[PDB]
Formats: C-alpha cells, structure tokens, sequence
C-alpha cells in the first residue's frame, strides 16, 4: 500500500 | 495488511468501492472515540480493538503485517500456515469484512466531523 489508511 | 485488508472489502462488498468504508462514523478509518453511530460503525470499532489486542503480540504491526488467507466463490479464509500475529490479525480483518457485508450503509454518516462528534 504506503499510503493508508483505515481502520486501527 | 491494510492492501489485503482492502481485498477482503472488495471480495465481500463488491457492489462499492472500498473508499466508502475508509471515512466513516466515528471508528471507520481513521476515528477511534466516542459512541459508534450506527452498525456498521459497530463493525469498525470491534475491528480497531482487534487490533489494538493483536498489537499486544510481539513485535506485531496489524497495518502493515501480511498474512495468507483466500477469497474465492464467495467465501473468505484465513490459512494455516499463518504465525499467531498473522492469524489474528486475518481473523481480525475476516471478521470485519463479514461485518460490513451485514451492515446498511447510510450516506449521512460518511465523513462526519470527528471532532466534534465523537467525543
Ligand atoms: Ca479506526
């Protein structure tokens, strides 16, 4: 990915 | 991996994009506070425990932690030849993507304001 971006 | 994470999304909920679910209520994405607003926030908040549990393993980082797993004919799996972090952060994600494939979506409480909202 890199970039994100959910969720925790 | 977030990337698997997605294709899991992608193989549960075909008919949406991804994106929808990235910002959403208070848990989706980004959010981890307050009242989740709806079920699928629900959904997103049992996700983020998740791994907040699994980030108790050693040297486990579910964001960015590949595992195996297989998405085929309508059905999603975690294989075995997953290590304890993998494992559980697959069920994690498993478990999430089954989630949301139960849960309305309502246009409203995408990107609402966190801030203000989910205290
Ligand atoms: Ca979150």
């Amino acid at each position: 990915k890199g970039a994100i971006i959910g969720l925790m | 991996n977030l990337y698997q994470f997605k294709n899991m999304i992608q193989c549960t909920v075909p008919s949406r994009s991804w994106a929808d679910f990235a910002d959403y209520g208070c848990y989706c994405g980004k959010g981890g506070s307050g009242t989740p607003v709806d079920d699928l926030d629900r959904c997103c908040q049992t996700h983020d425990n998740c791994y907040n549990e699994a980030e108790n393993i050693s040297g486990c980082r579910p964001y960015f932690k590949t595992y195996s797993y297989e998405c085929t004919q309508g059905t999603l799996t975690c294989k075995g030849d997953n290590n304890a972090c993998a494992a559980s952060v697959c069920d994690c994600d498993r478990l999430a993507a089954i989630c949301f494939a139960g849960a309305p979506y309502n246009d409203a409480n995408y990107n609402i304001d966190l801030k203000a909202r989910c205290n």
